[PDB]
RNA sequence: CGUUGCCCUCGGCCGAUCGAAAGGGAGUCGGGUUCAGAUCCCCGAAUCCGGAGUGGCGGAGAUGGGCGCCGCGAGGCGUCCAGUGCGGUAACGCGACCGAUCCCGGAGAAGCCGGCGGGAGCCCCGGGGAGAGUUCUCUUUUCUUUGUGAAGGGCAGGGCGCCCUGGAAUGGGUUCGCCCCGAGAGAGGGGCCCGUGCCUUGGAAAGCGUCGCGGUUCCGGCGGCGUCCGGUGAGCUCUCGCUGGCCCUUGAAAAUCCGGGGGAGAGGGUGUAAAUCUCGCGCCGGGCCGUACCCAUAUCCGCAGCAGGUCUCCAAGGUGAACAGCCUCUGGCAUGUUGGAACAAUGUAGGUAAGGGAAGUCGGCAAGCCGGAUCCGUAACUUCGGGAUAAGGAUUGGCUCUAAGGGCUGGGUCGGUCGCGGCCGGCGCCUAGCAGCCGACUUAGAACUGGUGCGGACCAGGGGAAUCCGACUGUUUAAUUAAAACA
RNA sequence: AGGGCGAAGCCAGAGGAAACUCUGGUGGAGGUCCGUAGCGGUCCUGACGUGCAAAUCGGUCGUCCGACCUGGGUAUAGGGG
């Protein structure tokens, strides 16, 4: 909006560190299924707790 | 009747309401918008202010009067009989 | 800002405690002197070229005397 | 032409946004925001209409700022009534305790009569 | 008052690109003097000749500019505009040059 | 001298608290700077609020007057009082000018609409420059560009329901309109407020425009020149101001800030004090959170880059009544989720049609006619206001002329004397005014002219006679009913 | 936006013995008319009708200083508003 709150504010950042992909050598773990985050937000498409 | 006939301050409502409202109002519609004299300096100028209160520009006596005249009849006649019974009472 | 109209009153002014920069306009026709302060800039106009490099002496103890170009 | 833009997120023309053209140094018109226009004070008479002489019409948290002499003028009653007002007040003041004086003088006539 | 504006061509004439006489001639010819063409509106105007320097000395009111326009109209019919250029050098005066 | 404990002394409130990124609410603006931030970074100019004890400094308070001596005199001492500033007839003024609880007042703090005026921004016109484009012919060309923040100081320019003089009928003054006057008009002199306008400090050093160099480079390099003068206005936008109109409508509170009335107190004793709603300067501080961008035929909501929806500011030239439509510059786009080749029928959206003119159809549905302006001319009926652009007519272009509408400035000339200018005295006294110099724009009339075309596109009423319903304006079924229903 | 109509009040002139009346102005009233933005939503029973759209589009329309339009804040909740 360009006037947020703070609580506003805090809670868009960790929404924002959330959407990063997967990091590749947890790919080659042990015992890993994990292929892809599947838990990646655009903003575009799905909008936020609020 | 230099351009009205018979409508004068009452022909800025063109037809509308009536012809007896509009006779009606004319009475009222005068008095109301009339200038009279402040018996305080004697000026022209007690003009109505809002409803039952008229004000002299000049004297600045705002005065409590009627709501299209600055005096009703029924003021008036209770003015003097309060008079008459005020001597009355002390002598 | 502040102007002055007497040389000894921009020579006060230059004197105190606060003040540093004594910076000099030469316009042409005109030759400023302006000496910030604390608060104020001062300048005091000096219509007279020979007058006015008369005065470029008598500022006091080694003040910047900043000359503008 | 050069259109213009405000200079602050206040987007609607209020009471507290109004502005005016400014030419700058950088030859470009800019808004300057305005202050909004002081009144000078009116009397405590209460009904001479006209607002009172040598006083600065100024936004009354600046008075605060100002000197003594810009808020007022040097006469009893200074500031705060206009001269007219006073001057009746004076003599009003003083006929009527005359008055009251002449009526205690009535009165003790009176007694000393009864 | 006198007004006197120089619009020199010194290095055109110098390599031999156009001739300073046939145009001190043209603007002899040209100068308009309130509303009037030829005879410089008598002898109000004066045009000299300095081989490269040609000087326009007036007594009435006179636009400077109006020596840049005759230049550029006797530069197009002459085919020069193109690689010839007037300047001003300095107030009072013109300057030809190339890019 | 603080700090606290206790004792006395005084004290109404009014409801704790929450409630506005458009109400109220002190104080910041110019230039530069980024791939992306700037009234926030840098440079420079400011500014408010709080603190400032020991008070950092000046200045004000405040340094008179008397008497007595001594000294030629300037003056020195002894001793007595005065001193919480002064000016103006007044409006009111001057840099400060003690002061409590208490009280009164003001400011914050006011609707809409009209008219008129002043100030800016923009537009316009005439010229100066600097760079442009055009140049077959013409064009002293057409186009661009031509600056000064806040805060101070000065001065115009507005306004005054301020004062003093004085006394107005033959009544005057005066507005576009009004409106004012023995409760003091005109006339003369002043006082106050706003001064966003000029000038100036700021500030040319900075910006912009041009020409030009320095540097393979990096480089915010460095120089020249310029940044001028005038005129216009029912012009538009904003604004300040005055003055009306409307209301059975009378159009916010509070925080905060000041003024005044009071006079409880405090101050030192003749060089100083307490005092500065302190004057000028000096010192220190101002934390917390928001600050990217989109803001919409692709960042929002309608399942989507959806023809829908979604609150504002700015707002150039032409034509024209016009923020109408049509064309243009500034700025912006790539035709709205594609291209190519054809040009069949059906369509969707536009047009045109001989003769007739509603014969069509439930029904003139649809389209067509009409349309602007000026000049004439205007019925029945009527609640006398209307009806009414009733109806019905005529004109309209281009060109070349004519007439009619305004402002400014100027005579005190002759004689004398003093420095073209002044001062004095006498004539003159345009008192039917005349002379020179400027400048918008309209209106009427006339000639000529064209293949009768001319409100040439754009914009832009079809009328008439009657009946029914509902007086009217208003409202209504979001998404089949706008009515005669509701009001 | 821009136009139209031109109510009270006001001026002058003319008449009138008076009462007052005419003529020309000025003035700018109104849930006044035209008409933009705005708000709406008549008709084409047009377009569309597996749409652009779960109600949109085009022209044509109503209204456009007032029972006007409109943002934000705030109040009223289910036999309740
Ligand atoms: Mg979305
Ligand atoms: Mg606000
Ligand atoms: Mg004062
Ligand atoms: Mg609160
Ligand atoms: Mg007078
Ligand atoms: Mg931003
Ligand atoms: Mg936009
Ligand atoms: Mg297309
Ligand atoms: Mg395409
Ligand atoms: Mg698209
Ligand atoms: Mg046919
Ligand atoms: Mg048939
Ligand atoms: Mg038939
Ligand atoms: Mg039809
Ligand atoms: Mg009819
Ligand atoms: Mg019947
Ligand atoms: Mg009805
Ligand atoms: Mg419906
Ligand atoms: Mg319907
Ligand atoms: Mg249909
Ligand atoms: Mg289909
Ligand atoms: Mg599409
Ligand atoms: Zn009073």
């Amino acid at each position: 909006s360009s006037h947020k709150t703070f609580r506003i504010k805090r809670f868009l950042a960790k929404k924002q560190k959330q959407n990063r992909p997967i990091p590749q050598w947890i790919r080659m773990k042990t015992g890993n299924k994990i292929r892809y985050n599947s838990k990646r937000r655009h903003w575009r498409r799905t909008k936020l707790g609020l | 009747a230099k351009r009205t006939k018979k409508v004068g301050i009452v022909g800025k409502y063109g037809t509308r309401y009536g012809a007896s409202l509009r006779k009606m109002v004319k009475k009222i519609e005068i008095s109301q918008h009339a200038k009279y004299t402040c018996s305080f300096c004697g000026k022209t100028k007690m003009k109505r202010r809002a409803v039952g209160i008229w004000h002299c520009g000049s004297c600045m006596k705002t005065v409590a009067g009627g709501a299209w005249t600055y005096n009703t009849t029924s003021a008036v006649t209770v003015k003097s009989a309060i008079r008459r019974l005020k001597e009355l009472k002390d002598q | 800002p502040r102007k002055i109209e007497e040389i000894k009153d921009f020579l006060l002014t230059a004197r105190r405690k606060d003040a540093k920069s004594v910076k000099i306009k030469k316009n042409k026709d005109n030759v400023k002197f302006k000496v910030r302060c604390s608060r104020y800039l001062y300048t005091l106009v000096i219509t007279d070229k020979e007058k006015a490099e008369k005065l470029k002496q008598s500022l006091p103890p080694g003040l910047a005397v900043k000359e503008l170009k | 032409v050069q259109r213009l833009t405000y200079r602050r997120r206040l987007s609607y023309n209020t009471a507290s946004n109004k502005t005016r053209l400014s030419r700058t140094p950088g030859n470009r018109i800019v808004y300057l925001y305005t202050k909004k226009v002081g009144k000078a004070p009116k009397s405590a008479c209460g009904v001479c209409p006209g607002r009172l002489r040598g006083v600065r019409a100024v936004r009354p948290k600046v008075l605060m700022r100002l000197s003594k002499t810009k808020k007022h003028v040097s006469r009893a009653y200074g500031g705060s009534m206009c001269a007219k007002c006073v001057r009746d007040r004076i003599k009003r003041a003083f006929l009527i305790e005359e008055q009251k004086i002449v009526v205690k003088v009535l009165k003790a006539q009176a007694q000393s009569q009864k | 008052q006198v007004l006197k504006f120089t619009l020199d061509c010194t290095h055109p004439v110098e390599d031999g690109i156009m001739d300073a006489a046939n145009f001190e001639q043209f603007l002899q010819e040209r100068i308009k003097v309130n509303g009037k063409a030829g005879n410089l509106g008598g002898g109000v105007v004066t045009i000299e000749r300095s081989k490269s320097k040609i000087t326009v000395t007036s007594e009435v009111p006179f636009s400077k500019r109006y020596l840049k326009y005759l230049t550029k109209k006797y530069l197009k019919k002459n085919n020069l505009r193109d690689w010839l250029r007037v300047v001003a050098n300095s107030k009072e005066s013109y300057e030809l040059r190339y890019f």
